[PDB]
């Protein structure tokens, strides 16, 4: 199916204790590959998947280097950042970045990522269409116009469709076995007594990949949704995940409910039934 | 694959 | 912004006394990044437990995946203890079985 290559980047400053910590990962789909970290002794861009060992020399130098420049940019757009808010130096402040690609079952360009946030609002964001960019506020609105006169968007696009691109497709194969499968989660049910008039029904979606899941109440065929409690999907630590969606049922009632399970490692979805 | 550098700040 | 961590405590595979497992707590969608998170073995905190490295979705807000190895027994009990600015204490959650 259709696959991504995300980075992720988080600058926070501090204030009083030397230069803002900087870490960054990288994802192809839900598997962590890569991450720097600028607190760290190696300094280096580090493999965080087995099948990313592989890549030589050259590869490690230039990842690397990128990375870090990418290191110092933040570091400088932190204290931008402080300038056009005019704020106090005291005080710590975040900066974030994704980018990125997304591409088809034939490995072809789909969609392109590249935006900003600061202290958890975003900032500027690079449009679909890959030309233009949305300015949150007056301070980022400097910035687009800066942007704009340098080109910038021309850069990212021609990266975010050759050189994204590329990299995931040479993952892809080189990580065949682990990124292109799919588990299929492993469905049951549990039963669980509040009083004596009520009973919850929760149904378990276990060791799944990726990530992407959809669990659905239903009585007699109609949609419970203000009245299921789902919590958020969330791994297992072995590279699957895991998530529950739980009803509370009139007790003499389990029998009314059913389970519906969607995942792409389910050719049909699911139908479970206490 | 990471983007190339950048400069051109905010 | 600032937003509160959501916190989940679990084993890594269905649990078994005398059986390996793993002790997970995964926060999210919190913010700011900064948080302290520690598990604690019948009140009394667990030493060596290793952390995911920071990440975040895409609403922006962090998540992050602690977990020590542990072998679960019938009168042992463990928890996630949970530290955050937006916390007037802090937040713990006992871990169960069936949850």
């Amino acid at each position: 199916g259709s696959h991504s290559m995300r980075y992720f980047s988080t600058s926070v400053s501090r204030p009083g204790r030397g230069e803002p910590r900087f870490i960054a990962v990288g994802y192809v789909d839900d598997t962590q590959f890569v991450r720097f970290d600028s607190d760290a002794a190696s300094q280096r861009m580090e493999p965080r998947a087995p099948w990313i060992e592989q890549e030589g020399p050259e590869y490690w130098d230039e990842e690397t280097g990128k990375v870090k420049a990418h290191s110092q940019t933040d570091r400088e757009n932190l204290r931008i950042a402080l300038r056009y808010y005019n704020q106090s130096e005291a005080g710590s402040h975040t900066l974030q970045m994704m980018f990125g690609c997304d591409v088809g079952s034939d490995g072809r360009f789909l969609r392109g990522y590249h935006q900003y946030a600061y202290d958890g609002k975003d900032y500027i964001a690079l449009k679909e269409d890959l030309r233009s960019w949305t300015a949150a506020d007056m301070a980022a609105q400097i910035t687009k116009r800066k942007w704009e006169a340098a080109h910038v968007a021309e850069q990212q696009r021609a990266y975010l469709e050759g050189t994204c691109v590329d990299g995931l497709r040479r993952y892809l194969e080189n990580g065949k076995e682990t990124l292109q499968r799919t588990d299929p989660p492993k469905t049951h049910m549990t039963h669980h007594p509040i009083s004596d008039h009520e009973a919850t029904l929760r149904c378990w979606a276990l060791g799944f990949y990726p990530a992407e899941i959809t669990l659905t109440w239903q009585r007699d065929g109609e949609d419970q949704t203000q009245d299921t409690e789902l919590v958020e999907t969330r791994p297992a630590g072995d590279g699957t995940f895991q998530k529950w969606a739980a009803v509370v049922v009139p007790s003499g009632e389990e029998q009314r409910y059913t389970c519906h399970v969607q995942h792409e490692g389910l050719p049909k979805p699911l139908t479970l039934r206490w | 694959l990471y983007a190339s550098p950048q400069l051109e700040g905010f | 912004i600032q937003r509160t961590p959501k916190i989940q405590v679990y084993s890594r595979h269905p649990a078994e006394n005398g059986k390996s497992n793993f002790l997970n707590c995964y926060v999210s969608g919190f913010h700011p990044s900064d948080i302290e998170v520690d598990l604690l073995k019948n009140g009394e905190r667990i030493e060596k437990v290793e952390h995911s490295d920071l990440s975040f979705s895409k609403d922006w807000s962090f998540y992050l995946l602690y977990y020590t190895e542990f072998t679960p027994t019938e009168k042992d009990e463990y928890a996630c203890r949970v530290n955050h600015v937006t916390l007037s204490q802090p937040k713990i959650v006992k871990w169960d079985r069936d949850m």
